[PDB]
């Protein structure tokens, strides 16, 4: 989820930086292709009638939706005062998806530019 | 230029290779036997008569053996759990042998049969033309299954000279190998007793010996001559299929539905006895005339056998497997070790709640707990957003009485949640599943094997009864028609 | 009768959707749709009928013993309406999630009440009435109408509660869950 | 002594196709 979600920056006008929140890429009711799934699911492998033991811990019923934390960097580029507006460069550091908590996150870089106006 | 469906007419007319042939397909056949005999009792586990019996490892021939006295072996262990002080030369491994030696036995004698096939015994005294007399070879051949089968029932099965055969207690906690008093009264037809099976062996087995005695002695008619084509070796083979087909259809009912001679000890449970809860109304039955006697609740439970709790266990249910699930039931389903004991659900109120059974018709089943009075009282939701039934919001408890887990009693959520989801299944066992690489899926009993099997045996026997009947009534036609 | 005969060129009985019923003390129209249900969510459920099509269309009526005198000994309708709050399900998921929209933090499951209000009757009694909409994170029929009518008389509460789903609601279903809701009277 | 009554009441919640409930249920 590439996301800035509740960017809390802070730095000079050259460059601010700060953190945002990630969200779970998957929600709590997305079932996974058999059916498992936080809120709606099944939180047990019901093809294997006898096997939903601790070898399965980490697929079953561990769907751990916890947001994560990125960091960002911003950097002002441009300003048109008549205007009001601003654009400039932007550096993001976030995890990738967790898939539920099945597998470790993966840190995703993701450079590029951005615009806005002020007030 | 026969084609490849057609080669094995080539001994139609010829009686000395008819009689090769069918020595070599019985030379095959024996030698199966003991060749399958011999790799199960390489592949046996003999330790654990109980939870780990013949029909969880997917014995075939052992069930059979068991049934009709072979019980021992000279490693040293008996089926039934003792061991074997001297298991003589009638052991596991004997009657592989010996069914191997008459393989070898028959296999020469087929050599034999078909190198001389120009007897002058199957030529005709009159014409001097090659000739079978169907009609006086039944008669010989059916005086001496006769002969056979009252033997059979009268000193085999009773015990008279022979061993007897397999008899059980209703609920096959305690059977073994025991002589059969025959029963002459109408309840020799009920088919879960087993009195009828040496009676009926005898009186049928009489009538047979009368039966040869008439079909030797009496020629049949021009008319039923002619009419059923006697004479021709293709109409006995017509009739002989349809013969077979049939004892393959009441075969395979008498196992699909159990009988006293398809027992629950050798083959396993039947799903009728699932679905009609006939091991779980037994169970409840005990617990219940204990706790009159003043038992606690756990006392009462553990004085139930262990056997007869695995017994009510869905994974024995010969109805839940798959076609593919191939193999012993233990690879499925781990090996059985012990009995975790009984599971008593209770919510905050005390209110007892109990768990509905799995049919035997579900692959998945969801969990619900339900009130004495068929009140839904709890459940596992699919939906955990706003559910109504749930277990921490209704607050069930487990408690454990017997078994491994004997007055343990659990409240954690998730504890409860996998203990119901596994008590849907019936009795909670503890498998060992590491040492076969269990997969996870039912596989099927024995007797479910045997019966799919001779069932589609049966199915394609029918079709044969059909194909070389039609061949015998139109065989002057099957060479062709003159138009109309 | 075996006798009877049969209704050719007859004429119908009734065609109204609805078919009276008679409590201990409360009388109620339910949709002839409607089927008799076994369950009982809540152990003071002395009545409940449901939807032969869709079971999420159903009703209940809770008869229970209060220590207020009337109904309005409760406080203010939305007070009331307040102390209900079990009605409406529970949430057993129990995780941190922020990835549902709509909904605040760690939350699945929302109730808005849409609104609530007083009604009469022909011997004057008052009821409380109350439309709720409980939306989840699945969105499940796109949301659930409940409608809540609530009395107190002999020391006994009486509460009927009619639950559809919107996706029922927007078709049809509006009309029989407000017939069971004005049908509903007390002593 | 066995209350037959108890030990159905216990068998159909689990197993509502149970030979002891369906024996005899006319009677009930
Ligand atoms: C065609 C079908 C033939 C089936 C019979 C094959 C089994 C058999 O017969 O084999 C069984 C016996 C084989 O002799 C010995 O028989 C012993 C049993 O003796 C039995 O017989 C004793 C008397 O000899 C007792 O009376 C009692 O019935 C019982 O102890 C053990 O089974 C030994 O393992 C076995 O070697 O046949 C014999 O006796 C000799 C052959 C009898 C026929
Ligand atoms: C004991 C029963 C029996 C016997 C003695 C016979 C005997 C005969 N059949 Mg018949 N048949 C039977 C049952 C039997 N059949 C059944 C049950 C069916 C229904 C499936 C048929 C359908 C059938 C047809 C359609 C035809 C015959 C034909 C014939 C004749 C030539 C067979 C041949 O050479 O094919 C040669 C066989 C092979 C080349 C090998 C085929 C390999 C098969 C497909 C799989 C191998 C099976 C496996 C190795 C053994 C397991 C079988 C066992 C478990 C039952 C022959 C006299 C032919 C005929 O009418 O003659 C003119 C012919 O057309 N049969
Ligand atoms: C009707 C006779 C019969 C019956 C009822 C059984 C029954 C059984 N056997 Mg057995 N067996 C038999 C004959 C029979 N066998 C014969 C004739 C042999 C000699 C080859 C064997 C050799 C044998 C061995 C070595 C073993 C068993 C085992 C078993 C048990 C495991 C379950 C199973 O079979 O897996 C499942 C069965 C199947 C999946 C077969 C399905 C039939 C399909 C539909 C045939 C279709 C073929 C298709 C047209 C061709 C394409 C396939 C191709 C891609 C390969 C079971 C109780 C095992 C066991 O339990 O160990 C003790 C074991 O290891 N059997
Ligand atoms: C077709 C009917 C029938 C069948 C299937 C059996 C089967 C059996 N009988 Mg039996 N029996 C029968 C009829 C039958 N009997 C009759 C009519 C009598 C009265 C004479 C007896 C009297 C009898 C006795 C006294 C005993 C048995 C025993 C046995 C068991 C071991 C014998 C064995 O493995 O032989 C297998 C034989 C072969 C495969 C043939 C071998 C061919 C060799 C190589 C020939 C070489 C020359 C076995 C399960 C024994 C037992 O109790 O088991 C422990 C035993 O003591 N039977
Ligand atoms: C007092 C003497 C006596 C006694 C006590 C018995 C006792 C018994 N006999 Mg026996 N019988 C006797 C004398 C006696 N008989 C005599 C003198 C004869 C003449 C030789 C027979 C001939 C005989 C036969 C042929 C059979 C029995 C069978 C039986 C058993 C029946 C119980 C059972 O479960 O099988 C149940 C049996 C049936 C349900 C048979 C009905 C099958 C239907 C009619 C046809 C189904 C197949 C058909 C092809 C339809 C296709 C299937 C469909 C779904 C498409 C029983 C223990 C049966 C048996 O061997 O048990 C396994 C058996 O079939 N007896
Ligand atoms: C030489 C004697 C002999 C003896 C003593 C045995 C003994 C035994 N055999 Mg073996 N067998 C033999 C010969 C013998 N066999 C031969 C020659 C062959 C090659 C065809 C085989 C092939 C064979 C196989 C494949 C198997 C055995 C098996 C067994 C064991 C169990 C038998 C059983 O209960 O099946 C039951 C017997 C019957 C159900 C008989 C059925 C009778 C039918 C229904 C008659 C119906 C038609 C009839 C003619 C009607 C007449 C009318 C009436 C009025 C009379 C047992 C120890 C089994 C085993 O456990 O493996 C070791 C096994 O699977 N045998
Ligand atoms: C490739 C050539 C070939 C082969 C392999 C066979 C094989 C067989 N034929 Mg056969 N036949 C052939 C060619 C062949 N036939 C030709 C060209 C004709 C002229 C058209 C015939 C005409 C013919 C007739 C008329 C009959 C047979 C029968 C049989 C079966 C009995 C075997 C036997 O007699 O030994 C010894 C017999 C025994 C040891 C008794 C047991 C027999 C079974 C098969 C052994 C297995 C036991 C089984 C697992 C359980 C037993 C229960 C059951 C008997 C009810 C057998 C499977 C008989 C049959 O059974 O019909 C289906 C029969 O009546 N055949
Ligand atoms: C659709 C099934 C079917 C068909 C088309 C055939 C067709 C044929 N059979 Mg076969 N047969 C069958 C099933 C069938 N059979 C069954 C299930 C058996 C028992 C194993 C037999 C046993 C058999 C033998 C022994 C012979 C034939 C023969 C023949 C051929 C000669 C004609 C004949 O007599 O037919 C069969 C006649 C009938 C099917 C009449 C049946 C009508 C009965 C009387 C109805 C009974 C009603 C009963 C009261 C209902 C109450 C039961 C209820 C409570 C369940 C022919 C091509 C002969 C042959 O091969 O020619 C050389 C022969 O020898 N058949
Ligand atoms: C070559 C062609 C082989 C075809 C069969 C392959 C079976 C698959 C396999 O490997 O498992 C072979 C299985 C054993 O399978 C093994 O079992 C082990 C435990 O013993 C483990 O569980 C292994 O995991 C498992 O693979 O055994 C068999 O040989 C099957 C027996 C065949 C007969 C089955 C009953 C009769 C069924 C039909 C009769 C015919 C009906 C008419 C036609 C339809
Ligand atoms: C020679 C001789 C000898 C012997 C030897 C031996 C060692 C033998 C054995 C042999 C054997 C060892 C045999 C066996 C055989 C086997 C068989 C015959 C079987 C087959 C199989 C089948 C036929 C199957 C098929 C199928 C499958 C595969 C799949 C599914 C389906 C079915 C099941 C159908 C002696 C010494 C005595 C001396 C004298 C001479």
């Amino acid at each position: 989820l590439f996301t800035i979600k509740e960017f809390d920056g802070k730095g000079t006008l050259d460059s601010f930086s700060g953190d945002f929140l990630v969200p779970s890429y998957r929600g709590s009711t997305f079932l996974d292709p058999k059916g498992r799934g936080g809120a709606t699911g099944y939180d047990n492998a019901i093809a294997l009638p006898a096997k939903a033991d601790a070898d399965e811990i980490q697929r079953l019923n561990n769907k751990s939706y916890t947001p994560g934390k990125g960091s960002a960097v911003f950097s002002v580029a441009k300003v048109d005062t008549e205007t009001g507006e601003i654009a400039g460069v932007f550096e993001s550091i976030q995890p990738s998806d967790t898939e539920m908590g099945a597998h470790p996150a993966k840190d995703i870089k993701i450079t590029g530019l951005w615009y806005g106006q002020l007030t | 230029g026969l084609p490849w469906y057609r080669v094995h007419t080539v001994v139609i007319n010829d009686p000395g290779r008819l009689i090769s042939v069918h020595l070599m397909h019985t030379a095959l056949v024996a030698g199966w036997a003991g060749a399958m005999t011999l790799f199960e009792i390489a592949v046996f586990d003999p330790s654990d008569p109980v939870l780990n019996p013949m029909w969880r490892q997917g014995m075939f021939v052992l069930p059979f053996l068991t049934r009709l006295g072979v019980t021992q072996s000279w490693g040293g262990w008996t089926i039934s759990g003792e061991t074997s002080s001297n298991p003589g030369i009638w052991s596991y491994e004997g009657a592989a042998a010996s069914h191997i030696v008459l393989s070898g036995l028959l296999f020469l004698a087929s050599v034999w049969h078909w190198v001389y096939w120009d007897l002058e015994l199957f030529r005709d005294p009159r014409t001097g033309k090659t000739a079978l007399d169907l009609p006086k070879i039944f008669g010989i051949h059916l005086f001496l299954a006769g002969l056979l089968c009252f033997g059979f029932g009268a000193f085999h099965v009773t015990g008279v000279f022979g061993p007897g055969i397999w008899v059980s207690d209703p609920y096959g906690l305690t059977g073994s190998v025991q002589p059969v008093a025959p029963s002459w009264g109408a309840e020799g037809f009920d088919p879960y007793n087993p009195g009828g099976v040496p009676a009926h062996h005898i009186a049928a087995g009489i009538l047979g010996v009368l039966a040869g005695l008439f079909h030797l002695c009496v020629r049949p008619s021009i008319r039923l001559y002619f009419g059923l084509s006697m004479g021709s070796i293709e109409s006995v083979l017509s009739s002989s299929i349809a013969a077979v087909f049939w004892a393959a259809f009441v075969v395979a009912g008498t196992m699909w539905y159990g009988s006293a001679a398809t027992p629950i000890e050798l083959f396993g449970p039947t799903r009728y006895q699932w679905d009609q809860g006939f091991f779980q109304q037994e169970i409840q039955k005990r617990v219940a005339q204990s706790t009159s006697e003043g038992l606690s609740v756990s006392e009462a439970w553990a004085k139930i056998p262990e056997k007869l709790a695995f017994y009510d266990y869905i994974g024995n249910n010969p109805a839940k497997g798959g076609l593919f699930r191939t193999g012993a039931m233990n690879s499925g389903d781990g090996i059985a070790v012990g009995w975790l004991g009984h599971a008593s659900f209770k919510d905050q109120e005390g209110r007892e709640l109990f768990v509905r059974r799995m049919p035997t018709f579900f692959e998945t089943f969801p969990v619900v707990l339900i009130d004495k009075d068929g009140v839904v009282r709890a459940d596992v939701p699919f939906r955990k957003a706003e559910s109504k039934y749930s277990i921490e919001q209704v607050g069930v408890s487990v408690t454990f009485y017997g078994g491994e887990l004997n007055g343990l009693t659990f409240t954690d959520p998730s504890t409860v949640k996998k203990y119901a989801r596994k008590a849907q299944l019936g009795e909670i066992f503890e498998f060992d599943r590491s040492t076969l690489q269990s997969d996870g899926v039912f596989r099927s009993s024995p007797r479910g094997w045997f019966t799919f099997g001779h069932l589609s045996f049966a199915l394609l026997f029918f079709f044969g009864h059909i194909w070389h009947g039609s061949r015998t009534i139109f065989r002057d036609v099957f060479a062709g028609i003159d138009e109309d | 009768a075996y006798g009877e005969g049969a209704n050719v060129f007859g004429r119908v009985t009734n065609k109204s959707g609805f078919v009276p019923y008679a409590g201990d003390s409360f009388a109620l129209l339910l949709p002839s749709k409607w089927n008799p249900s076994d369950q009982k969510e809540v152990e003071s459920i002395v009545l409940r009928y449901e939807d032969n099509f869709d079971a999420v269309n159903n009703l209940y009526v809770v008869e229970d013993k209060s220590d207020k005198s009337s109904i309005e000994a409760y406080g203010t309708p939305e007070e009331f309406i307040s102390q209900f709050g079990y009605l409406l399900g529970k949430q057993a998921w129990a995780g941190q999630t922020v990835s549902e929209g709509g909904f605040d933090a760690n939350r699945v499951s929302n109730a808005a009440l849409l609104g609530v209000a007083t009604e009469k009757d022909k011997k004057g009694k008052t009821y409380y009435k109350f439309e709720i909409l409980t939306r989840t994170a699945d969105g499940n029929e796109g949301g659930r109408h409940q409608l809540v009518k609530a009395t107190v008389s002999n020391g006994k509460l009486y509460l009927l509660k009619v639950q559809a789903g919107d996706k029922r609601w927007f078709k049809g279903t509006d009309k029989e869950c407000l017939g069971v809701l004005d049908s509903f009277t007390v002593v | 002594r066995v209350r037959t009554v108890l030990d159905m009441d216990r068998k159909d919640p689990a197993k509502e196709e149970t030979v002891k409930e369906l024996r005899k249920d006319i009677n009930n």
